[PDB]
RNA sequence: AAGACGGACCAGAGCGAAAGCAUUUGCCAAGAAUGUUUUCAUUAAUCAAGAACGAAAGUCGGAGGUUCGAAGACGAUCAGAUACCGUCGUAGUUCCGACCAUAAACGAUGCCGACUGGCGAUGCGGCGGCGUUAUUCCCAUGACCCGCCGGGCAGCUUCCGGGAAACCAAAGUCUUUGGGUUCCGGGGGGAGUAUGGUUGCAAAGCUGAAACUUAAAGGAAUUGACGGAAGGGCACCACCAGG
């Protein structure tokens, strides 16, 4: 219930991880004298409350970026996957089913598919 | 101050539905012994019996409240005559919703037999096949004249078939359907519910029709 | 619209919407029509929002179904106002 | 100025309406200015529905259902909480929350 | 279904025109009512609805 | 009337209520017949489970 | 006067009629015509208390005494018949419905059949209260 | 601006720019008036003849087939209604509420509007009075309208 | 039996000048909308006077009184209740034929005409549709959908514009001040009292002051605070269980 983490642990513990995600894991007292390493805190207790949750975040951040923290090996390896090739945007939807009206777009655009019909039990979209 | 034990002077009489329906014993009611120290033969034989259909039939409903007069009390069994179905309470304000034309036709009708009934109705409209309005309505022109062929085809098939036959419609409503049909060209009406039947005039004559009632 | 616009000669859907009374140009499309029904041998002619029988001594008593809107047909017919 | 634009219900389309007693307080309001209220509620209701319907024998029927049209008087809407104070920006508001 | 079956129960009783015209359409009502595999009970009741069917000249 | 003592076990606490939260919402299934399952009341603090020792089932206990 | 036939093995039925009403409800079965009640037991029959006749577990003792006295009488079946104070007046029936049905339930009283009996006017006659009413 | 009536919608046509109607039948003068002077014999209003005129015909109006118009050609025959038409009408107006006051005492509805109609009839008629349509001398009455309506 | 009343259905809907109008059905004339190469040829507009109508209670005279119910009184309520409350109940309600002419008759918002923005409904009428449904052997019906036209009810929506803001396509097109016609206010009172007129059977209604009194009265809106206003959380200086 008690002792929730304030700004000051999360926003210290944010630094610490995107740049020393190598150096960091999962055992606190490797986090806490890496905290003693890598950090100036002016608490024993800060500091097992800034490593521990370093703990916390190293054991979210190994299951890949969860949020209010990444971390750009993460990031841009989703930019990297962002390379993705859905179509080459022509199925070929030539000729097939299309409305009549975008045929007749397509009529000014002189090429035609297949038209929609039948305007039957109204409203068309009901 | 004062209490008897009446329950040494009670009778118990067979409560008959005729044999247009398939269930004719419908209970049995301890009536006080009717002698003469103590009559009874007016809360015997004046008893209108209100069943529903449920214990009258054998079930296609369990709503529709028939009042049962008991034309004749035959040896401790009640064979009682129809006097007027009903729709009952939770069956009948079911249909009563707000955003529709509610459609009424009260009727007195004479049967074929010397029974006068009035015949009370009700009637709804329907959201149609492609109707986009929440509502149901129409112009008041069409809200009167389905009441007009809706009050015609009930005075008709009750001043025809007499009393019992009336009974032999109207459990799925036979006037019902073809107010609907008749005014599906104009307007398909989904409801016609006749509600409110009530035996106007009751003459003891059909003691052998009782007798064809019932047996 | 974005209020800059000038219709000298406006699309002719705009006006012919609207009421004969509430036009550009207040001219009706109310009109003649000549009907071709074989319940009489001549063709008579009808005003659209005629209002009333139309009738002829070719037929007797049908040339028309009288309508306050535009009139009544019965077996298809020709219709032509001519120039209104 | 106006506390509320439609002043509990609006009598616009009409110049004058029939008035209403309260349901539980029988006080005089208008019908169109008042809080109106169906209730579809079962007559079997679920404190008796676990020892009716096992006695409930020959009943394959279903349980039936009571309708009650409620018209409450703004006094007693209010305190009893039929209605109750908004703000002023909620007070726009027309709608009825579900049931 | 111990209503539906009871349903022709009495749509036979009150007969007179207006009936076998309804009751065709109780049993095209009947048919789908109640999406369930004809176990035993509908070769039962449906046997009994789509001979009522074919009995009354229907579509 | 009369009934006899019903010893209804507690399947789950349904919440501590009351004026002052201190009533303890419970729900007793009826311990003997597993389709029964009532709802009463407790005055004292209770982890769940326990057999409660209902005189009755009468008088509902509900939320207050 | 013992049952008909027999006082157990058959649903002979009698009609609830219960009147359950504020400050009272009564649990009055009659005769399946009406004519001809049993058991006027009401509400406050049992606890005749004038603030808690028409409470839930008043109406216990009084549904089960009727549903006592009921199968004692041959009568197995009740045919609910669950009635409000009705008319054109407040048409809302008392806190000692839902047990006291549940009760006679639990006392042995067979139900088949439940329907609907609450009289509505079509805004007929006048009602008790001036302008005012109890203020609030 | 209607003070005479409480309607707001519409109860007159519209008639086309051209004063050549309908030019694919333009039946005479000699067409329509002696079509008019039977229909004078026959005594309906121009509202009556103009309509049957434009329906039945192959011509809409007499303003199109001649200059004058129907009450213009009534008053060149000289056979004309010698009140006006639509006054006529007003006239007959009021005279079916008044009968129908004479028969519901309590037909709040009908005591005021038969004040209004007479009141349109009261401008109207006034109006008549003035340009040698109606005789000035004369003015209208309750025993003047049942008069001239019969 | 009595007399009352048609609930729910019943709405930002209809009609009606408002005051208004909820069972069916009939009669009666009316009125709106719409459509209208019909007709009149401008007859139009708005409105002192004048007139109609105008809730209610009251009153006039009855019926009527089922129901209720000013008064009225208790039973209870409170320091006090006559009140709320419970009970009973008069007039009244019921209704007729009268007066009354008033209402917060309020939309706290002249009329008519013009002009200035976006949408989606709904009552209405007319129209557009290879629209659906629907009947007779199908059309023509109608239910309904999309669309349109209006005149509606209005709604929503935006630097349309304004406004002290509130809000308002009107409460816009006002200092860049003028559509027309009628009505009304000049800080707050005294006071619609006096005074006279005036009606009404009366009840009362209407026209309508002064002495004196005052630098504020008022309006929106902000901010507090308060609530026998409402919704949230927490503390044994708060409870619980307790000692």
């Amino acid at each position: 219930m008690g002792r929730v983490r304030t700004k000051t642990v999360k926003k210290a513990a944010r630094v610490i991880i995107e740049k020393y995600y190598t150096r960091l894991g999962n055992d606190f007292h490797t986090n806490k004298r890496v905290c003693e390493e890598i950090a100036i805190i002016p608490s024993k207790k800060l500091r097992n409350k800034i490593a521990g949750y370093v703990t916390h975040l190293m054991k979210r951040i190994q299951r890949g970026p969860v949020r209010g923290i990444s971390i750009k090996l993460q990031e841009e390896e989703r930019e990297r996957r962002d390379n993705y090739v859905p179509e080459v945007s022509a199925l070929d939807q030539e000729i097939i089913e299309v409305d009549p009206d975008t045929k007749e777009m397509l009529k000014l655009l002189d090429f035609g598919s297949l038209s929609n019909l039948q305007v039957t039990q109204p409203t068309v979209g009901m | 101050k004062k209490v008897v034990d009446p329950f040494s002077k009670k009778d118990w009489y067979d409560v008959k539905a005729p044999a247009m329906f398939n269930i004719r014993n419908i209970g049995k009611t301890l009536v006080t012994r009717t002698q003469g120290t103590k009559i009874a033969s007016d809360g015997l034989k004046g008893r209108v019996f209100e069943v529903s259909l449920a214990d009258l039939q054998n079930d296609e409903v369990a709503f529709r409240k028939f009042k049962l007069i008991t034309e004749d009390v035959q040896g401790k069994n009640c064979l009682t005559n129809f006097h007027g179905m009903d729709l009952t309470r939770d069956k009948m304000c079911s249909m009563v919703k707000k955003w529709q034309t509610m459609i009424e036709a009260h009727v007195d009708v004479k049967t074929t037999d010397g029974y006068l009934l009035h015949l009370f109705c009700v009637g709804f409209t329907k959201k149609c096949n492609n109707q986009i309005r929440k509502t149901s309505y129409a112009q008041h022109q069409q809200v009167r004249q389905i009441r007009k062929k809706m009050m015609e085809i009930m005075t008709r098939e009750v001043q025809t078939n007499d009393l019992k036959e009336v009974v032999n419609k109207l459990i799925p409503d036979s006037i019902g359907k073809d107010i609907e049909k008749a005014c599906q060209s104009i307007y398909p009406l989904h409801d016609v519910f006749v509600r409110k039947v009530k035996m106007l005039k009751k003459p003891k004559f059909e003691l052998g029709k009782l007798m064809e009632l019932h047996g | 619209m974005p209020l800059a616009k000038d219709l000298l000669h406006p699309s002719p859907e705009e006006e012919k919407r609207k009421h004969k009374k509430k036009r550009l140009v207040q001219s009706p499309n109310s009109y003649f029509m000549d009907v071709k029904c074989p319940g009489c041998y001549k063709i008579t002619t009808v005003f659209s929002h005629a209002q009333t029988v139309v009738l002829c001594v070719g037929c007797s008593t049908v040339l028309c179904q009288p309508t306050g809107g535009k009139a009544r047909l019965t077996e298809g017919c020709s219709f032509r106002r001519k120039q209104h | 100025t106006k506390k509320r634009r439609n002043n509990g219900r609006a009598k616009k389309g009409r110049g004058h309406v029939q008035p209403i007693r309260c349901t539980n307080c029988a006080c005089c309001v208008p019908k169109d200015k008042a809080i109106k209220k169906f209730v579809i509620r079962n007559i079997v209701e679920a404190a008796a529905v676990r020892d009716i319907s096992e006695v409930s024998v020959f009943d394959a029927y279903v349980l039936p259902k009571l309708y009650v049209k409620l018209h409450y008087c703004v006094s007693c809407a209010i305190h009893s909480k039929v209605v109750r104070n908004r703000s002023r920006e909620a007070r726009k508001d027309r709608t009825p929350p579900p049931r | 279904r111990p209503e539906n079956a009871l349903k022709r129960a009495n749509e036979f009783l009150e007969v007179g025109k207006k009936q076998p015209a309804l009751d065709v359409l109780y049993d095209v009502m009947k048919s789908k009512k109640h999406r369930t595999w004809q176990k035993i009970h509908e070769p039962i009741m449906l046997k009994y609805l789509e001979l009522c069917v074919d009995l009354r000249k229907s579509h | 009337r009369v009934q006899p003592i019903k010893l209804a076990r507690v399947t789950k606490v349904l919440g501590r209520t009351g004026s002052q939260g201190q009533c303890t919402q419970v729900r007793v299934e009826f311990m003997d017949d597993t389709s029964r399952s009532i709802i009463r009341n407790v005055k004292g603090p209770v982890r769940e489970g326990d057999v409660l020792t209902l005189l009755e089932s009468e008088r509902e206990a509900r939320r207050l | 006067s013992l049952g008909p036939q027999v006082a157990e093995g058959e649903n002979v039925f009698g009609v609830c009629h219960i009147f359950a009403s504020f400050n009272d409800t009564f649990v009055h079965v009659t005769d399946l015509s009406g004519k001809e009640t049993i058991c006027r037991v009401t509400g406050g029959m049992k606890v005749k208390a004038d603030r808690d006749e028409s409470s839930p577990y008043a109406a216990m003792l009084a549904a089960q005494d009727v549903a006592q006295r009921c199968k004692e009488l041959g009568i197995t079946a009740l045919h609910i018949k669950l009635r409000a104070t009705g008319g054109n007046r407040t048409k809302t029936p008392g806190p000692g419905a839902q047990s006291a049905l549940r009760a006679l339930a639990r006392s042995g009283m067979k139900i088949g059949r439940i329907e609907d009996v609450t009289p509505i006017p079509s805004d007929s006659t006048r009602r008790k209260g001036g302008r005012r009413g109890r203020r609030l | 601006g209607r003070m005479h009536a409480p309607g707001k919608g519409l109860s007159q046509s519209a008639l086309p720019y051209r004063r050549s109607v309908p030019t694919w039948l333009k039946l005479t003068s000699d067409d329509v008036k002696e079509q008019i002077y039977k229909l004078a014999k026959k005594g309906l209003t121009p509202s009556q003849i103009g309509v049957i005129l434009r329906d039945s015909h192959g011509v809409a109006q007499v303003r199109f087939v001649t200059g004058n118009k129907i009450l213009r050609i009534l008053k060149s025959k000289g056979l004309a209604p010698d009140l006006p038409e639509d006054l006529y009408h007003l006239i007959k107006k009021a005279v079916a509420v008044r009968k129908h006051l004479e028969r519901n005492r309590k037909d709040k509805d009908a005591k005021f509007r038969l004040i209004l109609i007479e009141s349109r009839i009261h401008r109207l008629a006034r109006y008549y009075k003035t340009k040698r349509v109606l005789p000035p001398n004369w003015k209208y009455e309750s025993s003047t309208a049942s008069a001239l309506v019969a």
